[PDB]
RNA sequence: UUAUUAUAUUUAUUCAUUUAAGUCAACAAUAUCUAUUUACUGUUUUUGACAACAUGAUAAGGAUUAUAAAUGGUAUUGCAAAUUUUAUAAUCAAAACUAAUUUAUUAUAUUAAAUUAGCAUGUUUAGAUAAAACAAUAAAUUUAGAAGGUAUUGUUGCC
């Protein structure tokens, strides 16, 4: 009429008084009815989504209406593992929902491995709900939900929307945060190299050699050494020599000599499939006890650094230690995992599987016989009298 | 602007009595428009962008070729012992882009 | 309409 | 067999005419026979490239050998383990209609000339 | 001018024309994870099933 | 079969109480949304051209300012050539009478004669 | 199957084109519309399309795709095409799996051949 | 123009002459007058040239028939194979007797 | 093969003038039955009746298949690994598989119910 | 053949006419539309990024290890697009005390920056602005020492000083120019944004003349600075030499934003001023200059009844 | 599926017909050939006799 | 794989078919299909090359479309804004709404019988390049020595 | 603008028919109601 | 695969049964 | 700046050529007589084979004087309807010359429907050529067919 | 009443319906680089399509051009394109006949759901009168070809 036609709910009076209806037969009524017979598919579906409930202009999201007791159901009775009960209740929910909603959502789904419905979960709350489910702790139940479905493509596709694309990073400004990606990643790398995935494991790595994320495990672990130093007053260093002494820093040097000797074997036993010479001068790699293994300290990480320069091998054994089960496997059983770590060096490496090639056949260059085509002439180093001349000349 | 040109007659007794279109028919086969493009600064922004990405590469080899200094130190200071980090000297400084060092 | 602006101070760039 | 396939996609064309429909109907014809045929073709390059003696495409994943042995209970005694051989005998074994059903539509697109139009 | 209309659209125009228009995302019809059973079906109220 | 239109589906229930006021009968009656009258509401409107666009649009982007319809064009040009020609019929009835029952300031309009 | 398919369908003009020609009017009156054409460029980056008609490989408007050509990726039926052992399916035989034909088909049945 | 389209581009024919041959001299003019006059032991009952019925689309708004060819017609010959018995595909039965005889096979 | 369909539905543009198509596409697609959500399992002791089917029973009297069923069980005072397979109906070792964090039972925690179980 | 148009597009007798098709004719295409992909336009919505973050960043720069061991003594201070409602003297509080304790220059600096982003968001950049002058401006401004400040410190500081109105953004802001750090082009537009309307709630018609020369200066994004803003630094300005300078900045401006201007300036001064936490000063001068300015770079459509009411036929 | 490319292509009326023409096909026909589900299963259990 | 397609999407063609609009464009096309079947695979699409993704983001603007911006898209004002942008930009001639064509090639006169009436079957708009006076019969090169365009008779 | 030959004009407006005539059979008989109708031949 | 399909533009793939235009 | 005119190869193969190596590879494929791969950048969709001979039998009115004599009698199946092409089982008779004399040609056409007809004895009793065939078995063959 | 071709020909008849006004303009909200545009406000001079006069324009209607695929017309029938100079008259739920231009169901079985028809039993009986020659079946009591007008679109003519 004259303000922006804001349509009340409460004040509705038959008598209509802000005059918000697209009443019948008005003075110019033909130009305001056209554009109601000319309205999108969605017109008062998205009007509505969109007049009311958009992002605060200080940037968070507007989570709090009278509403919140409903979302506190949910966050109370997804948690007690009553998914589908959450899900057909949710439905009622109109507002945007706050992170902590899906935090108890996508917790339901790990038990049963329902990745079918964490990612329904995941896909409505990114991008369609104001992207407040890109989350940290959200993902990282989807990946824990995949990886129970053992289904190693969407983890990737997890991975695809956890380091984001320039929409969601930039002009959204939802980048999930670096200590949550470092786990997330940590997730993912434990998973698929256990799983034996060769190339989709080494794929994300770099990502984490990239960003220099690979030793925030150490960083996680100072990181909660420095809270309590903080709260008494003492002075914190993040620095190498630190870095040096840590636990977790030291157990990977003692327990070195079993992963050289591992690895050495287990290059060792599968080439003597291919090449027979196995236990012989007749392979690459080096001896490591005719080094420093076994009393690694000396130069058993100078091994491992050596036969696996494209990878960092003291990060991997950071990571071959725990399982996502948190059972410290190198305090709790030895061989497993060292065997394990066995792996990890071995698949992040693409060195190493070059070494680890077997020897194949030479082809003999060939020109082409007169009779037929697949027929053709073959390269004899035998049978010419000239000796030193080849194939290519 | 020269674009524009009279596309309607003049207002006369001719547009009523006659069956003449007031507006042209469709083109079935016209597609549909739409925006699909760049502006300047959004492509100025994407150009200024993957400036900004391989300066860091160059900054972090330029800055790695420093393992010159780090040699510079072996030859002429305190030569070294076989041990790595002279091998590793040899293999950086070799894959570094230092053929002859 | 014109001018809008006063143009700029006489000067001797050269 | 001639309506033998994996997905079957019918248009329905509809115009006010009766000539328009079929001249056209007889256009996208020779346009799907034309994108079809070459389409179809490049799977077919594909296939044949997947079997032959030093041609190894179809070489078992992994994972794919873990599937046929992720069963309890299969075919003849207890639980059971396939090798990855007939595994790659298995996948052989299938290639060989993708290629029958393949090379089946190429002949019958060819078959249509401007002097036997059906 | 001289009667010469195609009888068929020419292979050019075809790849002019079928490149103005943009592909619906939605007919790539891809999807490995497969259905969601308990929440896909009762979705925002936005852009609920 | 034997019928002349045999449909093979059961068309109508021969139930002669059957009324639409009935519960079952509403279960499984057909919302009006989307069918036909959905069509009729937009397509079947009194200018055909409007429900393409608004037409001040149009006659802002194909032509620079918006047009009356043909007819206030015939009602506008018969107006000037009876009015240039004769007058004694001018009867000045205007939408809102203040510009008229009361002149600005300014404007005191050139005796016609 | 043409006799010389490599230059009958090679050349410029389809073996039926008159590449073989000065752009000259002949003693018909018919042709004196035209003359005999001023010489072609000697120094002309011509484009790709046409060509300056000096010669059969420079046509006037060239007509060979520049793109290289593959052959027709043929429809036969190479997964029951009758094949003969080469001397590796003599030396890597017990490595084969083969449908009953092709251990008995006459054309090389493989069986006797595993069997020697 | 939104209308600079419809104007005729060449100079139409122009009106020169007198009434053509007995014409307008009650007569409806659709008729030809000496053609229909014509008898048809000699013409025939044909209207449209005999042809193969599918040339021909139903005319909207002129009541005759019109070729979806542009005025070219195909004889009989090219609606069946050589030397086809009453032009059919397949010289062993018509219509129905190519109906039934399909699902007794 | 999709990027044969992206030339079908661009057909739509280039057709002779007036007349519009539709396309009915017809593909196969995987569907897992998987017997964890949907388990075949006996008759519900209290057999329902036609007084679970009056009018608007769609509305009130059946949640929406499928049937909710816990996957979470938080092992009681003094479970062992088989006394908890015991109250979920389900095999010890895919009990011991399904719970991969869980070594040693602490009373209070929940065990992620294997879907196996019955 | 009446008042009521024929619809070209579903009459025969047009359609079917000698000036388009016949239903005989071959009826193939007539030509290929090549419009969308010889010549694009790009994506200028008028509904707003609905989801662009619609503020500054203040992009946390610490170690990894610090921010695991910072992250509760962080956390009171607004996480990413999310913050909480600690009172300021709660924060710096906690920042001076554990100052000393992080001994990592970088780390305290996204320390304090987010306290900024706390402080500016709470409204309180009065108090965090005494944390610049102990803290920041000695060891990184104070006559061109060696130490330049990581950017999220002026990015954080520049929003503190234009959130709660300070007069301190001259200071530091000179030293993002040419001469300084030169940081002035990675700012967002919403920098700009916050940043003008500060000067305009201030009225320092003066600042309004250096910020807005580096816009152009850097190729912002003049026309995506949010209307409500530009509002404010034109509205403050009064005295003669900017008002020739800011008659010449128009033009700069695209004429759809010029367009909204004219519209969102005569709606914040008299229609619809309740949304404006401020008053604005009511200078009419630069209000009708803008009203003429954006009625000319849009088109002028040809009333003819206007113009040429009393214009006089000259018979001689 | 069924877009449109007639005068029902572009303007105002490009939505709601276009959504008229789906929701009029918002059929989705699976079928299975019951023959099919004649197999074995993971449990060892045939799966339908 | 991409690095080619947008190369190939890229590659002119000669002469002969470059003369309504670029041939090659819809092989972007082609980028939906493969980014999507990047996904599938287990292939993230954030790990594009930095410099391949200014060309595969464009192709998604270009040719990927969601249904929620299909349903509205061809609203009034998305395509009078369109026409609003080129009138801004200056070249509306490809623009259907805002054509104008007016020259009306004569019926070229058959010499079997010059009397013969003619009139028009059909008319269309073609570009020039179609039947343009045989430009050895035109004069010399026109677009330089003078300056050409049609207005109306006042 | 393709074209051939024309063989009667039949200017039909509501005033009167005139009907020219260049005899033969037929092909598409066109048709304009511009203004003044027309049955082109 | 290109937007012109191999079979059109190549000598090799020709087509010599497919009899020209002007004949039929 | 415009990409479609950088890619174009009418100037020459210079714009395109930058890296050291592709110039020193640019003269590698000259000189054997391979296409130098530059000059692929701008595609050249040569005229298709039909449209060359489409383009021929429009000029010519139909091109009477090389279609066959089959193709001007009743019903012409397509293996007439196309033009005059010397055929590759031509190929080994010799006895014909350029000038065929009295009843050669005749002569010939039996030599071919022999050999074609040998062409279905060396199916229907397996002695096909294969592809895979080598002089030894080839000998082997043909002699084991001549049988 | 001039030397390939037929009218004599049943089957019908009681029939009605309409309400309680309202046009003086346009405005992306998710996943494309940020505009509060959030809630884009500028105060008011005319009389055709109407309740009224206001040019055109397509129908109903049989009477003398098929033997190897056709029995419905132009002169005009309410709402249509240049004549304006009193005036809102439009379907919405629940609602009242005076109207020429209409199959209504007639005695074994008879109201099931948006509200739907109680007086007229009287020899399928006055005068008037209705419609067929078409996949059906009636083929003869019988036909071009000579004729006048005071009218002058002509017998409803004029005198």
């Amino acid at each position: 009429l004259q303000k922006p036609a804001v349509v009340d709910h409460d004040n509705i009076t038959v008598e209509d008084p802000n005059r918000v209806g697209l009443n019948a037969a008005t003075l110019d009524c033909r130009s305001r009815i056209y554009r109601w017979l000319r309205r999108g598919p969605f017109f008062q579906e998205d009007n509505y989504f969109r007049r009311s409930t958009k992002l605060q202009r200080n940037g968070p999201v507007p989570v709090s209406v009278h509403e919140v007791p409903l979302m506190q159901r949910i966050i109370r009775l997804a948690r007690r593992g009553h998914l589908k009960a959450a899900c057909e209740e949710y439905r009622r929910v109109t507002s945007v929902p706050p992170v902590d909603v899906y935090r108890a959502l996508t917790a339901a789904c790990v038990p049963g491995a329902k990745l079918a419905d964490a990612i329904a979960i995941f896909e409505d709350g990114h991008s369609r709900l104001f992207y407040v489910a890109r989350d940290g702790e959200v993902l990282h139940n989807m990946l824990r939900c995949a990886i129970r479905a053992k289904h190693r493509v969407r983890v990737m596709w997890v991975y695809n929307v956890m380091v984001g694309r320039h929409y969601e990073n930039v002009v959204v400004r939802a980048e999930v945060d670096v200590i949550w990606r470092y786990r997330i990643a940590s997730l993912a790398l434990e998973y698929l190299l256990d799983s034996n995935a060769g190339e989709e494991a080494r794929t994300v790595y770099d990502y984490l050699v990239e960003n220099e994320l690979v030793d925030c495990d150490l960083h996680v672990r100072l990181g909660h050494v420095m809270q309590q130093a903080l709260k008494e007053g003492k002075t914190v260093h993040v620095q190498q020599d630190a870095l040096d002494g840590m636990a977790l820093s030291q157990n990977v040097v003692a327990v070195a000599p079993q992963v050289a000797v591992a690895v050495y074997a287990r290059y060792l036993e599968t080439m003597q499939e291919g090449a027979a010479w196995t236990d012989a001068r007749g392979l690459p790699l080096t001896d490591p006890a005719k080094t420093g293994a076994d009393t690694n300290g000396a130069a058993a990480v100078a091994w491992l650094k050596a036969a696996f320069p494209d990878i960092d091998p003291v990060a991997v054994l950071r990571l071959a230690r725990f399982r996502r089960s948190s059972k410290d496997l190198m305090a709790k059983d030895r061989p497993v995992y060292v065997q394990r770590a066995a792996q990890w060096v071995e698949l992040l490496s693409s060195a190493h599987q070059t070494r680890e090639e077997a020897p194949l056949t030479y082809l003999r260059k060939s020109r082409p016989s007169m009779a037929n085509p697949n027929v053709r002439v073959a390269w004899l180093p035998e049978r010419q009298r000239a000796h030193a001349l080849l194939a290519s000349d | 602007l020269s674009q524009n040109v009279a596309r309607t007659t003049v207002p006369s007794y001719y547009h009523i009595r006659t069956n003449l279109p007031q507006r042209k028919p469709q083109n079935q086969w016209e597609g549909v428009y739409y925006y699909s493009g760049i502006t300047k600064r959004q492509q100025h922004v994407v150009l200024l962008q993957r400036k900004r990405e391989r300066e860091m590469y160059l900054r972090q080899y330029n800055r790695q070729v420093a393992s010159l200094r780090g040699q510079y130190a072996a030859h002429h200071e305190k030569p070294l012992a076989s041990l790595p980090e002279r091998l590793m000297f040899a293999t950086k400084l070799a894959s570094c882009g230092m053929h002859n060092e | 309409y014109t001018p809008i602006y006063a143009p700029d101070p006489a000067t001797d760039h050269l | 067999g001639v309506c033998a396939s994996e997905v079957t996609y019918r248009i329905v064309l509809e115009g006010f005419w009766d000539h328009h429909v079929m001249k056209l109907a007889d256009d996208v014809v020779m346009f799907l026979k034309d994108v079809g045929r070459q389409v179809v073709d490049e799977k077919l390059k594909s296939v044949r490239a997947s079997l032959e003696s030093l041609s190894s495409g179809g070489a078992v994943d992994p994972e794919l050998v873990a599937a046929f042995n992720a069963s309890l209970k299969g075919p003849f005694g207890g639980a059971d383990r396939y090798d990855a051989d007939e595994v790659a005998h298995f996948l052989r074994s299938e290639l060989e209609r993708l290629e029958e059903q393949c090379v089946g539509l190429i002949n019958r697109a060819n078959v249509p000339i401007p002097g036997t139009s059906n | 001018r001289q009667g010469y209309l195609p009888r068929y659209t020419p292979w050019e125009w075809i790849a002019i024309q079928e490149a103005d228009q943009p592909i619906i995302h939605e007919t790539m019809r891809t999807d490995n994870i497969g259905a969601s059973y308990f929440f896909s079906l009762n979705r925002s109220w936005r852009y609920k099933a | 079969p034997e019928f002349n239109t045999f449909t093979g589906y059961p068309m109508r229930n021969l139930r002669p109480g059957y009324g639409q006021n009935l519960p079952e009968f509403i279960m499984k009656k057909r919302l009006p949304n989307n069918t036909h009258y959905e069509l009729f509401a937009r397509r079947d409107i009194p200018n055909e051209d409007n429900a393409m666009y608004g037409k001040l649009l149009y006659d802002m982007t194909i032509h620079g300012t918006s047009l009356p319809s043909i007819y206030r064009m015939h009602k506008d040009i018969n107006k000037a050539q009876r009015n240039d020609r004769k007058l004694s019929g001018n009867r000045f009835k205007v939408l809102n009478s203040s510009g008229a029952k009361s002149p600005p300031s300014g404007f005191e309009a050139i005796p016609d004669a | 199957q043409l006799q010389h398919r490599d230059r009958i369908i090679g050349s410029h003009g389809a073996g039926l084109v008159n590449h073989q020609s000065m752009a000259t009017m002949e003693i018909r009156s018919n042709f004196t519309r035209v003359q005999n054409a001023a010489p072609a460029a000697d120094l002309f980056r011509t484009k790709v399309h046409e060509g300056l008609g000096t010669s059969d490989k420079d046509p006037y408007l060239r007509t060979l795709p520049n793109q290289e050509s593959r052959p027709p990726e043929s429809s036969v039926l190479r997964v029951a095409a009758a094949t003969a052992p080469s001397l590796e399916e003599r030396q890597c035989l017990h490595q084969k799996w083969g449908t009953l034909q092709y251990w008995l088909g006459d054309q090389y049945p493989r069986l006797p051949l595993f069997l020697e | 123009y939104y209308w600079s389209r419809y104007r005729i581009p060449s100079q139409m024919p122009k009106f020169d002459g007198p009434a053509p041959v007995a014409a307008p001299q009650k007569t409806n003019e659709f008729i030809d007058p000496i053609d229909d006059k014509f008898p048809v032991t000699i013409r025939g009952n044909l209207v449209r040239p005999d042809v193969p019925e599918d040339q021909y689309v139903d005319s909207w708004y002129v009541c005759t028939s019109m070729t979806h060819h542009l005025g070219d017609f195909r004889p009989w010959s090219a609606s069946a194979p050589a030397n086809a018995y009453r032009f059919r595909p397949y010289n062993e039965f018509d219509s129905k007797g190519r109906e039934y005889v399909e699902h007794l096979r | 093969s999709t990027e044969f369909e992206q030339r079908m539905y661009g057909i739509r543009h280039w057709l002779h003038r007036q007349t519009s198509c539709e396309f009915h596409t017809t593909y196969r697609r995987n569907v897992v039955h998987d017997s964890a959500v949907f388990p075949t399992e006996h008759d519900p002791e209290t057999k329902p009746s036609h007084e679970h089917h009056r009018l608007f029973s769609f509305a009130l009297d059946w949640q929406s298949a499928p049937v909710d069923y816990l996957s979470v069980e938080l092992a009681r005072e003094g479970d062992s690994w088989s006394s908890l397979a015991k109250r979920l109906g389900c095999s010890e070792s895919e009990l011991k598989a399904a719970n991969g964090a869980m070594e040693e039972v602490v009373a209070g925690v929940a065990v992620s119910v294997p879907g196996s179980a019955t | 053949l009446g008042y009521t148009p024929i619809n070209p597009d579903t009459s025969p007798m047009l359609m079917y006419s000698q000036c388009h098709w016949h239903y005989n004719l071959p009826q193939g295409m007539e030509r290929p539309s090549s419009v969308n992909r010889s010549l694009p336009a790009p994506y200028q919505p008028h509904h707003s990024s609905v989801n662009k973050y619609r503020g500054v960043w203040i992009s946390t720069e610490m170690h990894p290890a610090f921010l695991v061991g910072l992250a509760p003594q962080l956390k009171k201070l607004p996480h990413g697009r999310v913050v909480p409602q600690t009172p300021v003297a709660e924060v710096i509080d906690e920042f001076n005390k554990l100052s000393p304790l992080i001994d990592d220059a970088a780390a305290r600096d996204g320390w304090l920056a987010k306290i900024f982003q706390h402080c500016a968001f709470q409204r309180s950049g009065a108090e965090a602005m005494a944390l610049w002058d102990k803290h920041c401006a000695p060891r990184f401004m104070r006559d061109d020492s060696a130490s330049a400040p990581p950017l999220p410190l002026v990015q954080a500081i520049l929003f503190c000083c234009s959130k709660s109105d300070s007069a301190e953004w001259r200071p530091i802001f000179t030293k993002c120019l040419k001469d300084g750090w030169n940081y002035t082009p990675s700012f967002d537009t919403p920098q700009w944004s916050y940043l003008l309307k500060s000067l305009g709630r201030q009225g320092d018609e003066e600042g309004v003349r250096l910020v807005l020369e580096e816009m152009a200066d850097v190729q912002a994004d003049l026309d995506r600075v949010e209307a409500r803003s530009l509002v404010y630094a034109l509205n403050a300005v009064h005295d003669k030499a900017i008002y020739n300078y800011v008659k010449k900045y128009l033009f700069y401006l695209g004429e759809r934003k010029v367009k909204f201007l004219r519209i969102t300036y005569a709606d914040l001064r008299g229609h619809g001023a309740e949304k404006l936490r401020v008053p604005l000063k009511e200078n009419d001068s630069m209000f009708y200059h803008v009203c003429w300015h954006a009625s000319i770079r849009q088109p002028r459509q040809f009333s003819p009844r206007q113009l040429y009411f009393d214009y006089a036929p000259s018979q001689l | 599926e069924q877009y449109d490319n007639l005068q029902y292509k572009r303007y105002d009326w490009q939505g709601w017909y276009q959504r008229m023409v789906d929701v009029h096909n918002r059929n989705v026909s699976i079928k299975c050939r019951l023959d099919d589900l004649k197999r074995l299963d993971a449990y060892g259990n045939p799966f339908v006799e | 794989y991409l690095r080619s397609v947008v190369d190939h999407a890229y590659t002119p063609t000669s002469e002969g078919l470059q003369r309504f609009g670029s041939v090659h464009v819809v092989e972007k096309k082609k980028v939906p299909i493969v980014l999507t079947q990047m996904d599938e695979l287990g292939i993230p699409r954030t790990h594009l090359s930095g410099p391949l993704r200014d060309e595969v983001e464009d192709a998604l603007r270009k040719f990927s479309i969601y249904r929620n911006r299909f349903y509205e898209w061809g609203r009034a004002v998305k395509q009078f804004d369109f026409i609003e942008f080129r009138r801004r930009h200056g070249w509306m001639y490809d623009l259907h709404l805002m054509k104008n064509t007016t020259k009306m090639l004569p019926p070229i006169r058959d010499p079997s019988q010059p009397d013969s009436t003619m009139a028009s079957a059909a008319m269309v708009e073609l570009p020039a390049f179609f039947t343009e006076r045989h430009p050895w019969e035109r004069n010399a090169l026109e677009s330089l020595l003078s300056v050409t365009k049609e207005r109306e008779r006042m | 603008s393709i074209y051939f030959n024309l063989n009667g004009i039949l200017i039909w407006l509501n005033v009167l028919h005139i009907n020219i005539i260049l005899i033969k059979y037929a092909f598409l008989i066109l048709l304009n109601n511009l203004e003044y109708l027309i049955i082109f031949k | 695969a290109p937007s012109i399909p191999r079979s059109v533009w190549d000598p090799a793939h020709y087509n010599e049964n497919w009899v020209d235009s002007y004949s039929t | 700046v415009d990409p479609y005119v950088r890619r174009s190869t009418e100037r020459g193969v210079g714009h395109l050529l930058t890296n050291s190596f592709d110039m020193a590879r640019r003269e590698d494929r000259v000189a054997h007589g391979q296409q130098d791969l530059t000059e692929r950048n701008t595609v050249h969709y040569g005229v298709p084979i039909q449209q060359s001979i489409d383009e021929f039998v429009l000029s010519h009115r139909n091109a009477r004087g090389e279609r066959p004599l089959d193709y001007f009698k009743p019903f012409p199946d397509f293996r007439a309807q196309r033009l005059i092409r010397m055929y590759r089982d031509i190929e080994g008779f010799s006895l014909l010359k350029q000038r065929p004399e009295a009843f050669e040609w005749e002569l010939f056409t039996r030599y071919r429907a022999h050999h074609q007809q040998r062409r279905e004895l060396a199916l229907l009793h397996g002695l096909e050529p294969v592809a895979n065939e080598t002089a030894a078995e080839r000998t082997a063959r043909r002699l084991a067919l001549d049988e």
